[PDB]
């Protein structure tokens, strides 16, 4: 029926897609998630939203969702639509392995999800996935990589980027304290906590409000390791003290 | 009170207070027929009694009925839109025969009201279709649980009852007949028919004739669903 | 298998053996090949047991749903038509030789044989099964128009006993069923209740 | 007999707190070998291996269809699979194409990832699971190593006795089979380590 | 805006697209049918619009099976559609059960086809009521009528059309339960002429069809020798 | 299946969704292609460099085949569907013809696909234009431009994206046989046209040149500043 | 394969062997051929063992759907009719040869279910390749309404008659007693025959097998 | 023929308002409380029928999925049942593949993925149902909440329904991490007492527990024993 | 607000009524049927000087004996003139004869009004075609010329102008046409009328001319051939 339809996949008279641009504002009030590329790894630093006192600790993370042996993602937006996307990336990552017996290159996995995301913005009459989501990974062709994928279906490779709440303030801080070709992993963990203080409105960090995962190579095998609570509490205290030695 | 924003008035989507504004209108569609059905279960019996308004002299009154025989052992009374009524009866008669074909035993009243209500939920969640403006009251005798009186509604809610009413005087005959679920058992024997008739007689203030109502019974001694004849109803109507 | 139905004035008398063979091994010797399709309509099943049990369950579903809509006890011709439409659509898949007998208030005790292929004829008596071939001369010799209920019970028993004697695929007990206006009176003839016939001497 | 096209022989044996799995190395056509390094044992876990014999296109296909489904399983369920559950995963995979079956009869062998309880299994070509506590065989020389492992197997073997048993039962079977041989690889799966020994066999 | 679809109730629980579709029947001329002791007699006041139409165009009495007839009233293209539906149901019954379809069952199979278009926005309700009538030796005379909502009731007399209420009063004073079919035809033609307006709608051709015991249960048009002997009888009591 | 007419006609005979998809092209980054004698040069105008792009994967000059490469302007995600479906058709054409495509063939495939979503049910038009450059087997250079309407034309020089009304006014007064003579002078004709549109200025463009066999290569950032210093 | 069932006074006794052959060579010494369907219905399985696994597991899951939907104990006529309507649908191409049996609220019921989809409700049935040996014991010694001890001794004598007479049966006797109250799934009810005692010892010493290469990868 | 367009779309503020309105259907429902103890999870809800005529032993709000997973709702009654019969079907589709009882987290991931689909598929409204789902797998107790969006959350203890915000503050005071199951049933009943409006009896509530013996809902004889304390 | 298959109160079927208004924005095309051949002449409407004018193919071959002239939305024509070309080859495949000019017009105009949005196909037209087509060729009946309005209404014309300046060029075609003029006099008459109606200066770059004779096939004029005709005007 034409009366009840909302026309989710039409153009604005200015040339815009409303439901895409309205899905972009669902993400700007989601959990702040950032990613930093280093010379020996890529990290993810998601600000945890579900920080209630009566929550349990079931499965490995809250907003990471490892995709592959060699690459993981991190989501911000609609929590439920991200679970549908991350099952789909795991299928694409395993259909490439079934078809080629090599792990999926990370740019080819982001491209294939962004084709599914574009297809809901052009035909079908459905709402788009209100999930922008980061990507960290390793592959043979370019090594460590970092991607971001908006609900429009367009993606980009980044050295440092941020999605979620206060992403615009987080990007500008990553424009100045990031150095290209000069970031180690331990330097990038400290840059992650530095950005997650001026972009979270609370007084400080406590490591129950963040989740960090790093991706490195160890003897020819990619390891994806969510940092534990004490490993981030040492990084918070290494920045909560060093800020006192700079004023 | 009740807010509204969008097409909450027309399709089964949520009101801003989450009400299903369109499903609540199918309950108003039950009162459009102007009729009231009363159901009550005893200890060894379950009785349905409904009004029989043949408003035209030229109607064949043998066809003007709201009692329906779903299986040999399950009876029905319908209240609401009479065309939506007959559709849900044929779907209940069909779903009760697939049970016997697939599972080899007669369907309970438990699982026939559950399946018909699961059909009615689909109408309340798909926008392409309206709910059926009618409610079904099923009676029967289970093996272990005994007499059962179950009613499904246009929302998809199918709860079990000691005694049910439906239609126009539903609230006046639930508030009445819940006072007879007092000290023991609403006279839980074969003259729960007299409980069913005087409930419908009070809220209508009618003091019915022999052929102004129609009565359907099940019993434990007779688990088959029977429709009482007007000579059998007048044997009960003259007793009160 | 040896199945049989004889019509009398006021109802029908059914009859079957009880032997199901898997080759020349008797897999079951107490089968009930008289499947009730409704309250006054049975069928007798000959042929593939997986085929005749699936057709009889399908028609019991189709006839019981037919009677619940029409609010009338169904016709024996209506039941036999549902068997005919079943095993004519699927005549190259369903090896099922059926005979339908029953009683209805309209036209009384009726017998319909639906053999393999899916034709349907009303007959005053009909036999079917592998052992039916052995008693065509006997049922054509001593059938008489106007037998009573107990006179058709003796006739169906004598014809099934003569076919159980000559067929390896027939045996066990004789299952009789008399369907009338009042109801169904089933009985099992076992052991020394099967009619005995003399073999030659010397 | 289409499962004798490429030949092959896989055998898995249970010990005390350790399992062993073994296969031959021959890839072949009806009587012609092509390589002597053909993989028939695949790592379906930390300490859990599947071994596939039969038609070599299905030895490669089913091992890739299982690696497809197991990596979906290990990402979604967030844990490693238990060896009983892999058995039901293979039994679903082989039965889903029942009419027109995968011509492989796989054996699995592994340790319970939280008990270290030994587990060996064998499946038919349409996925009928066989859990035993002694030994499972599969391949062209099944009868050669049924009777060979009926004599040499002892209950509660050490890992060093288990290696000397499964390797004397593979060598004596595939040297009595024409289309099996060209080497034997053996995996001893224990709680602390996986030891893999290829061993000197007759190359005829 | 509670009346643009059949999948929408009103706030007082009414489906207006069904109730608008029965205004279309009320804008059609009156067709009556009377069930008597020997059978069922139909009668249609068939308004002939132009003089240019042939006598028999836009026929309102249908044969849906060889024992069942159908008098329609309303949107005529929808009526010929449902006549084909009632023919298919009567055909499929004999191809699946082997005997003539009962009028109770045929009326319920067609009314549930009409009801199926009162539920969705993808379709509209039918713009026609229609009576069905048959005779059997076993089942006797039967007359059912199906509304655009899809409700089917049995009648001794139904009077769908413009002058619905005015014709029901003429059928109610008739005592059809003891009268024979050749006496009802003389009365159906009386009721058609007394409800016809000789001012608003000018020209009209009477169509009559029985089904009864005198035809061995076949439905057919009343012959012109009996039709003209009832139109003459109807004008003589119209005065 | 969602079957609803999205692109419909309006009074005065306009397709609004086609017109509104062309407004999505005018909000995109500016792409310029000119056609020389034995050289075709595509250049896009990177709006922001931001010092944090991995610039390898936001390049707006793709490569359809070995002889055909295109540059787009508009919705970047809609282009990647068009770029990939043109690459499949360039390989099906080698499968059935045993020859590389002509530049007008894959332009007809892209334009008829772009027309198809302006007339099919349940689809919006592509919000892209495409400057397609290439070489025939004869060696004639080609330059084409598709629109969201599905219309395609050949061009000596063309510009799509934002500011393209001013870049095309530039190229219509500076495209001659003398500026299209040297292969290096043809490359500076795109860079001079882009620097009229880049409102921040500098070496913030991307540009790819395709000559004949020994085919397409995208120019490096310091290899582009050598031309911008030669036009300072 | 030798599977059997019987109906005693107030319950039902199922029995099976434990041999699974890959042709004429014994694969499984200890195959479990009595299968769970519901807490009151088990099913013995013969014929194609992969078919009887993947058929009884589906009817068990369908009755797990059906039971806690209805909220009551399932019936044996329901398990029959799911089985026979599925096996008729595949037209005998799946070889499920079944001795469905159990006790519902209507009593003890036992069915034999043939792979083409025919069923039969008897007080005693046997199926399998050693079924004809096991019917000979039941046609000899069955009487109606026996005790549990009399009926377990009869099914175990019938399964053992299939064991010692059929080449495709042996190695153990499984029992399953189902009554209105209890559920006795007796997995080695009888060991009629065991392996002979090895008179020698053939264990190889460490070093008897030559190796070519050797990898050791330790585990975390 | 079925509508093929999403009835849930993004609002200009970036919100899926049909999901946000289906949460309002949940927050008007009857209160449901789940508490994960150290050896069990208790699920309790207010089963308060409208009249005396309603059979309390007829329909159930605490429903078992498997032998080891049960769940309870706040929100709409009939939308729960379509969702609780698919949950019972997803649990057996796992069991046919893996021959292992389904993990409680994996059932919640499959149920919430269904509930996500009716926020994006054509012509359907979301469910007006939240779910407290319990289960015992791998020696650990589990408690999950499945929101109408399709998002799931593991909870130590939480509450839905009417006065859920007042009730969830009551959980944060009287929840010890090292309780037993028998001490968590009393604290779950007390949360249903913090907003009940009446005198709660054995028929006015419904309690379901899940320990290592599996899932079961408590008999009304067993509910009366816990109401004495 | 309203669907694509909706009649006006005047009974005009709105979307076709607006697809006719789309043609009045396209360039002017002229056809003249003489007894010695038909001629098809169209304005190219050069937008930019950098646009190569050899790509503005507003006249196409349908078969060797039929050529078509289009105006309106040129992208919409390419699905109609490809269905025109396949239908002539399917007619040649089955019947070994050239298809007549009327029946190619009849087959293409059956695709007009074959749109909708209610299960008309899995891939169906959402909207009508925004084109008018002038088919012109020589069949066994001789030279013929047909018009193909978006309503699927096809009509044989002796002379017909379509496009933005049709009302005013059709007034000029009715004055100068007669039933015995020559193809040389029709080519020349199709350019005096293009001179009245074009905005730019008429040269051999911004026009496109093609004729179909009974002897020769369809052919389109070259740059050298058009220069002779423009000097005669």
């Amino acid at each position: 029926s034409r009366r009840y339809d909302s026309r989710t996949t039409i153009f604005s008279p200015e040339g815009r897609l409303y439901q895409v641009e309205y899905a972009m504002e669902a993400i700007g009030h989601a959990g702040t998630c950032l990613g930093i590329l280093a010379n020996d790894g890529v990290l993810l630093a998601a600000e945890r939203r579900n920080i209630h006192k009566l929550l349990d600790e079931v499965f490995f993370s809250e907003k990471i969702y490892k995709l592959n042996e060699d690459m993981a993602c991190s989501v911000a937006g609609i929590t439920s639509d991200a679970n549908v996307l991350t099952n789909e990336l795991r299928l694409i990552a395993q259909r490439y392995l079934l078809q080629y017996q090599e792990p999926i290159p990370c740019e080819q996995l982001v491209t294939a999800l962004c084709d599914i995301k574009q297809a809901y913005t052009q035909f079908g009459g459905k709402r788009p996935f209100g999930v922008s989501l980061l990507y960290i990974g390793w592959d043979k062709h370019y090594g460590f990589q970092l991607y971001q994928s908006d609900p429009s279906g367009n993606y980009g490779g980044w050295k440092a980027t941020c999605i979620g709440n206060n992403s615009a303030a987080a990007v500008s801080m990553l424009k100045q304290d990031y150095k290209e070709g000069e970031m180690t992993l331990k330097s990038a963990l400290a840059l992650a906590i530095k950005v997650l203080n001026k972009t979270m409105d609370v007084s400080k960090l406590s490591a129950e409000k963040v989740e960090i995962a790093t991706l490195t190579r160890e003897n020819g095998k990619t390891v994806i390791r969510v940092l534990k609570q004490k490993e981030v509490e040492q990084l918070i205290k290494k920045h909560e003290e060093e800020e006192a030695k700079a004023e | 009170r009740g807010s509204s924003a969008g097409f909450d008035r027309h399709i089964t989507i949520f009101s801003p207070e989450g009400r299903l504004y369109q499903v609540e209108y199918a309950f108003k569609a039950i009162n459009q027929g102007g009729l009231t059905s009363v159901a009550v279960r005893g200890k060894d019996c379950a009785v349905i009694v409904t009004q029989k308004k043949v408003p035209d002299k030229l109607l064949d009154s043998s066809t003007v009925t709201h009692l329906f025989k779903i299986t040999e052992n399950i009876g029905c009374v319908m209240t609401g839109m009479t065309a939506d009524s007959r559709s849900q009866v044929q779907r209940a008669r069909y779903e009760a025969a697939n049970w016997k074909y697939k599972y080899g035993y007669e369907i309970p009243v438990d699982m026939l009201c559950k399946r018909i209500a699961d059909i009615s939920q689909v109408y309340t969640q798909n926008a392409e279709m309206r709910p059926l403006g009618c409610c079904m009251i099923l009676i029967g005798i289970d093996e272990e649980q005994g007499p059962q009186v179950y009613k499904c509604d246009p929302a998809g809610y199918y709860c079990g009852f000691k005694a049910t009413a439906a239609g126009v005087k539903q609230t006046e005959s639930t508030s009445f007949l819940e006072k007879k679920v007092k000290k023991k058992f609403d006279w839980t024997f074969e003259q729960t028919v007299e409980t069913a008739i005087t409930c419908l007689s009070t809220v209508l203030s009618i003091d019915f004739k022999p052929s102004e109502i129609e009565v359907g019974v099940v019993t434990v001694e007779n688990p088959k669903f029977r429709i009482l004849t007007e000579a059998e109803i007048d044997a009960h109507l003259v007793a009160l | 298998t040896t199945i049989m139905a004889v019509q009398f004035d006021g109802g029908v008398v059914l009859g079957a053996d009880s032997r199901t063979t898997t080759g020349s091994y008797i897999a079951n010797r107490v089968t009930d090949k008289l499947t009730p399709i409704h309250d006054r309509i049975f069928c007798c099943r000959s042929g593939s047991a997986a085929d005749t049990q699936a057709v009889a369950d399908a028609v019991t579903y189709q006839l019981g749903f037919h009677s619940i809509e029409l609010n009338e006890p169904p016709l024996v011709h209506t039941a036999a038509s549902l068997f005919k439409e079943m095993c004519y659509r699927y005549r190259e898949d369903l090896m099922a030789g059926i005979i339908i007998a029953g009683w209805d208030p309209q036209e009384g005790g009726q017998v319909y044989s639906v053999p393999m292929g899916g034709m349907m004829v009303r007959q005053s008596f009909a036999i079917g099964g592998s052992g039916s071939s052995y008693i065509y001369g006997y049922v054509d010799a001593t059938y008489r128009e106007g037998m009573t209920k107990e006179e058709c019970l003796q006739f169906t028993a004598n014809a099934l006993a003569l076919a159980m004697e000559r067929d390896g695929s027939s045996g066990g007990v004789i299952r009789l069923a008399a369907i009338a206006e009042s109801g169904v009176e089933r009985q099992v003839l076992l052991g020394d209740q099967i009619p005995k016939f003399a073999v030659a001497t010397l | 007999s289409i499962m004798s096209y490429n030949g092959g022989a896989v055998m898995a044996m249970k010990g005390k707190n350790c399992v062993a799995i073994a296969a031959d190395r021959r890839f072949g056509i009806q009587a012609q070998m092509v390589t002597t390094d053909f993989q028939k044992i695949f790592p379906m876990g930390d300490r859990l291996y599947i071994g596939l014999a039969g038609l070599a296109t299905d030895v490669q296909t089913v091992a890739q269809r299982l690696k497809f489904r197991l990596n979906l399983y290990e990402l979604k369920e967030g844990r490693q699979i238990k060896p009983y559950t892999l058995m039901s995963m293979v039994a679903n995979l082989l039965y889903e194409k029942r009419f027109g079956p995968y011509y492989t009869e796989p054996v699995i062998a592994g340790l319970d990832p939280k008990t270290f309880k030994p587990f060996i299994c064998s499946l038919d070509l349409i996925g009928c699971p066989m859990v035993t506590d002694d030994f499972v065989v599969s391949g062209t020389c099944a009868e050669q190593m049924y009777g060979m492992c009926e004599s040499l197997w002892e209950p509660n073997m050490d890992p060093d006795h288990l290696f000397e048993t499964i390797s004397q039962a593979m060598l004596n079977a595939v040297d009595r089979d024409a289309v099996s041989g060209m080497g034997v690889i053996v995996h001893i799966i224990e709680k602390d380590k996986i030891t893999t020994r290829t061993l000197k066999a007759r190359m005829d | 805006g509670y009346d643009l679809s059949a999948s929408t109730f009103s706030p007082d629980g009414r489906v207006f697209q069904v109730e608008y579709a029965m205004k279309a029947v009320e804008n059609s001329s009156t067709a009556i049918g009377i069930r008597c002791k020997d059978g069922v007699v139909f009668g249609v006041e068939k308004l002939v619009l132009s003089k240019l139409y042939e006598e028999g165009s836009n026929k309102r009495l249908f044969n849906v099976d060889r024992h069942v007839g159908m008098a329609v009233a309303g949107l005529l293209a929808d009526a010929r559609s449902l006549a084909d539906i009632a023919r298919e149901e009567a055909s499929n019954f004999r191809s699946n059960f082997g005997y003539n379809i009962p009028l109770k069952h045929l009326a319920d199979r067609v009314a549930m086809y009409v009801h199926a278009y009162t539920l969705y926005s993808a379709v509209r309700p039918f713009g026609c009521s229609f009576m069905l009538g048959s005779y059997s030796v076993n089942d006797g005379a039967q007359l059912y009528m199906i509304d655009p909502s899809g409700v089917s009731y049995g009648y001794w007399g139904c009077a769908i059309g413009k002058a619905r209420q005015a014709a029901k009063t003429e059928i109610e004073k008739l005592q059809m339960k003891e009268m024979t079919c050749r006496d009802i035809v003389k009365e159906v033609a009386k009721i058609i002429y007394i409800v016809h307006d000789e001012v608003k709608d000018k020209a009209f051709e009477l169509e009559l069809s029985w089904v009864g015991e005198l035809t061995n249960g076949r439905h057919e048009i009343v012959p012109k020798d009996i039709r003209e002997e009832a139109e003459k009888y109807a004008k003589e009591s119209l005065k | 299946s969602y079957d609803r007419a999205i692109t419909v006609f309006s009074p005065d005979g306009h397709l609004f969704q086609v017109e509104y998809a062309q407004e999505a092209v005018k909000k995109g980054s500016t792409a310029v292609g000119v056609r020389g004698r034995d050289i075709v040069v595509l250049g896009v105008e990177k709006k922001s460099v931001a010092k944090l792009q991995d610039e390898r994967t936001v390049r707006k000059i793709c490569a359809l085949d070995d002889n055909v490469c295109m540059a787009f302007a508009g919705l970047t995600a809609d282009a990647r569907i068009v770029i990939n479906r043109a690459r499949v058709e360039c390989q099906s054409h080698r499968l059935t013809v045993e020859d590389p495509v002509t530049v007008e063939y894959i332009t007809r495939y892209i334009a008829s696909l772009k027309q198809r979503y302006t007339q099919s049910n349940g689809r919006r038009p592509f919000g892209i234009s495409a400057l397609i450059v290439g070489f025939d087997f004869d060696g004639t250079p080609r330059l084409y431009q598709t629109d969201p309407s599905g219309t395609y034309h050949a061009w000596k020089a063309n510009a799509i994206g934002r500011g393209a009304k001013s870049v095309r006014e530039f190229l219509e007064k500076n495209y001659t046989d003398e500026a299209i003579e040297t292969d290096d002078l043809t490359i500076k004709l795109v860079i001079k046209a882009l620097l009229e549109v880049v409102q921040s200025g500098g070496k913030n463009i991307e540009l790819a040149v395709m000559r004949r066999d020994q085919s397409l290569k995208i120019l490096n950032p310091e290899e582009i500043e050598k031309y911008v210093a030669e036009i300072e | 394969t030798t599977i059997a069932g019987v109906v005693y006074k107030d319950g039902i006794v199922l029995g099976a062997d434990t041999r699974a052959t890959e042709g004429m060579v014994v694969a499984d010494k200890n195959c479990s051929k009595i299968h769970f369907i519901s807490p009151n219905i088990y099913c013995c399985g013969a014929g194609t063992a992969a078919d009887t696994d993947m058929t009884t597991q589906l009817i068990s899951s369908n009755l797990e759907l059906h039971s806690l939907s209805t909220g009551r104990l399932p019936r044996v006529v329901t398990a029959n009719r799911m089985l026979k309507q599925m096996l008729f649908r595949y037209q005998g191409y799946i070889g499920a040869a079944l001795v469905l049996g159990g006790v519902d609220v209507t009593g003890p019921h036992l069915y034999s279910i043939y792979p083409h989809g025919s069923t039969d409700k008897l007080p005693y049935v046997t199926m399998g390749s050693g079924s004809l040996a096991a019917m000979a014991v039941f046609e000899d010694k069955f009487r109606p309404d026996m005790e549990e001890e009399e009926a377990k001794n009869l099914v175990s004598e019938a399964i053992a008659a299939g064991i010692f007479n059929d080449l495709g049966s042996g190695s153990n006797i499984d029992l399953c007693v189902i009554s209105k109250n209890k559920l006795d799934f007796l997995r080695p009810y009888t060991v009629p025959n065991k392996k002979g005692t090895r008179l020698g010892r053939y264990r190889c010493e460490k070093g008897t097998t030559a190796v070519l290469t050797e990898k050791i990868t330790p585990l975390e | 023929r079925g509508y093929s367009f999403s009835l849930t779309t993004f609002s200009p503020s970036g919100k899926l308002v049909q999901i946000e309105y289906a949460l309002a259907a949940v927050a008007g429902g009857a209160p449901s409380v789940g508490i994960k103890a150290a050896n069990g999870v208790v699920l309790a809800t207010e089963k308060k029928q409208k009249s005396i005529l309603y059979d309390e032993r007829s329909v159930h709000k605490v429903e078992p999925i498997t032998k080891h997973i049960g769940l309870v709702y706040s929100g709409m009654g009939p939308d729960y049942r379509v969702l609780v019969h698919r949950a019972r079907k997803l649990a057996q589709q796992y069991y046919l593949v893996y021959q292992e009882p389904i993990p409680t987290a994996q059932l919640v991931q499959r149920v919430a993925s269904v509930m996500q689909e009716y926020t994006q598929s054509g012509g359907v409204r979301p469910f007006g149902v939240s779910l407290l789902i319990c289960g015992w797998n791998e020696g650990r107790p589990y408690l999950f909440q499945s929101d109408p969006s399709g998002a799931y959350f593991a909870w130590k203890a939480t509450a839905m329904g009417k006065n859920y915000v007042n009730g969830k503050t009551f959980l944060e005071k009287r929840y010890n991490e090292d309780l037993e199951l028998e001490d968590a049933i009393h604290t779950a009943i007390l949360t249903l007492k913090e907003s009940f409006e009446g005198q709660m009896t054995e028929d006015n509530i419904e309690v379901g527990i899940c320990n290592e013996a599996g899932f079961r809902r408590l008999t009304p004889t067993e509910v009366k024993d816990y109401l004495a304390a | 607000d309203r669907g694509v298959n909706t009649f006006s109160p005047e009974g005009r079927l709105f979307q076709v009524e607006y697809a006719i208004e789309a043609i009045k924005l396209g360039s002017t095309a002229i056809g003249i049927q003489t007894s010695e051949g038909v001629c098809l002449a169209v304005e190219k409407r050069i937008t930019s000087p950098l646009m190569e004018p050899s790509s503005i193919e507003k006249i196409v071959e349908i078969d060797a004996h039929i050529g078509c002239a289009m105006s309106g939305l040129i992208a919409d024509a390419k699905t109609l003139i490809d269905k025109a070309r396949v239908e002539t080859q399917n007619h040649w495949f089955t019947y070994n004869e050239t298809m007549t000019v009327e029946s190619v017009t009849q087959a293409v105009s059956n695709l007009a009004l074959q749109f909708g949005e209610e299960d008309a196909d899995p891939g169906a037209m959402s909207r009508p075609f925004g084109v008018a087509l002038l088919f012109g060729g020589v069949d066994e009946k001789g030279p013929q010329l047909f018009h193909m309005d978006p309503s699927g209404t096809f009509v044989q014309c002796d002379a017909r102008a379509i496009g933005s300046a049709s009302e005013g060029a059709q007034s000029s075609l009715q004055e100068v046409y007669h039933k015995s003029m020559t193809l040389k006099e029709a080519i020349k008459s199709s350019l005096i009328i293009l001179k009245q109606v074009m905005e730019e200066k008429l040269n051999a770059t911004n026009i496109e001319l093609a004729t179909v004779q009974p002897g020769q096939n369809f052919h389109m004029f070259t740059k050298e051939e058009l220069e002779e005709v423009i000097k005669d005007i």
